[PDB]
């Protein structure tokens, strides 16, 4: 599972998600990598996310989705909603993983709550972080 | 115009103790190349959308990451790969599951997203559809690395 | 607490001009049978999800509504079904879609559900994992309808 | 496309979706039946939903979950959501449909913005109600 989100100089939002699922996998199961509200979502209104983890938990708790919603609908900050749902949520139904998500004033965060998350980052101009383990 | 871009290449159980310098440099090295793309096209006034493209394109390209080249493999020793895109303009989006015979599945579901009124196409079905628009078939033992077959291997051990 | 159980048969340009009365009648009579076997069940005690799952098991047994039994043809004169099942108290989730050789989609996804670490599997991988757990594969045929069938014919027409 | 939803004597909720897709459908196009979060949801904290519509638009949507965000972080009653979803953002989407619903409290609903929609419901020990059109 790899992915991308970003904002670009119009303001714009959009996040992209792409797998090629799990080692031994049962043929015809599908993780929540291809699902919008799952592992994939946009919305100019709020963020964009792409995520990476326990496919079958990040489905059953539309974790991108969740993220934009406890922003949308509940105030949450970025890294508050992403506390909430990358080492809340997540965890308490069996889930492990991360994820990665702009919010519209450009905000980003990079939570994840295993041992590491292959990831990277830089604003317009900058120079960029990369990152394997935790901080 | 706070452009920015932030990438992912999977989370798990990466341990300093089972990974070397070198396999761990050639991992940032790849990460840091991919963002800097990114980060170059945002700066140039390219979208959102192309940018996120562009970047799961190329994680997809390097074999380093589970996405494209470099798949995993199923119980079956085959490849089912998967992928989402979206446009948080027009929250329209785009996204294909279980193709084995598209090399970049990132652009099949933007090919749903862009060239059809769906939001997502699976298997076969998702495949003619990607032939039909022009995209062409590849053996899906392009994705294929030892790397990943030895995994399998020692998973089903 | 109070229990209580809703259903649907789809929604959408249903209207009087284009319907018979016989015909209204036997949409009535079907949603009546199956929403007061959902009430039964729920007054025995029975749990949330059995009275879902059984509902829409009789809602695709029954070839008056678009699933199951009664499946809309594809543009290539296939059936292909989708279904999923969630239970709020286990946040647990099961999910099929594309499958085309499994009589009841909601029982496959229960299957799914309950029977494997997963929550979507999607065609003929969905249909093989069903199989090895027991569930019976059908002909692609036991679906159509003359019906649903003269409704394509009509849809290539226009 | 069919669906169930139902709250039990012990207060669990449940949803339940199943269809045969579009006539004349691209082979191999999936609508908002079997996803999570956009044709069918349940969480014994909000509600239980099962949709039906131009499942695109659910799917960008999250018809089914939105039902239960608006009302778990929102604080809208379940008809205040119903009326949201269904009759304001998801025609601004492009989308048409409607869906049934439960929430923890036994309230029900039955929205759409079609001619029509199948349906029925009752509460356990009471007479079941039908209807087609609106
Ligand atoms: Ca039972
Ligand atoms: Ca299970
Ligand atoms: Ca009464
Ligand atoms: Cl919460
Ligand atoms: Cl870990
Ligand atoms: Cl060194
Ligand atoms: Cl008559
Ligand atoms: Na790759
Ligand atoms: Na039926």
């Amino acid at each position: 599972t790899v992915g991308a989100v970003a904002l670009d100089l119009d303001g714009n939002l959009a996040a992209a998600t792409s797998t090629g699922g799990m080692t031994n996998k049962l043929p015809g199961r599908v993780g929540d990598s291809p699902l919008v509200g799952a592992g994939c979502y946009a919305n100019n209104a709020s963020v964009a996310v792409s995520c990476t983890g326990t496919g079958e938990v990040f489905i059953r708790a539309l974790a991108a989705y969740d993220i934009a919603a406890l922003m949308d609908y509940g105030g949450l900050s970025l890294a508050e909603a992403c506390e909430r749902v990358v080492m809340e949520k997540l965890p308490a139904l069996g889930g492990s993983g991360g994820l990665i998500a702009i919010d519209h004033e450009g905000n980003v965060a990079l939570p994840f709550n295993t041992e590491g998350m292959y990831r990277a980052w830089g604003y317009a101009g900058d120079t960029p972080t990369t990152g394997i383990y935790r901080e | 115009g706070k452009a920015v871009i932030a990438i992912h290449g999977g989370a798990g159980a990466i341990s300093r103790a089972q990974m070397s310098l070198q396999q761990e440099l050639r991992y940032i090295e790849a990460l840091s190349a991919i963002v800097e793309t990114g980060q170059k096209m945002l700066e140039a006034g390219e979208s959102a959308l192309d940018v996120v493209t562009e970047a799961v394109r190329l994680l997809e390209e390097c074999p380093l990451f589970n996405a494209g080249i470099g798949a995993v493999f199923t119980r079956d020793e085959t490849h089912e790969l998967d992928a989402c895109v979206m446009d948080g303009n027009t929250l329209k989006a785009g996204a294909v599951a279980g193709v084995s015979h598209l090399r970049n599945p990132v652009l099949a579901a933007r090919l749903v997203m862009e060239q059809s009124p769906h939001v997502m196409m699976i298997g076969e079905g998702a495949e003619n559809f990607a032939f039909a628009r022009g995209m062409e078939r590849v053996s899906p033992e392009i994705f294929s690395t030892s790397l990943r077959y030895e995994q399998l291997l020692a998973a089903r051990k």
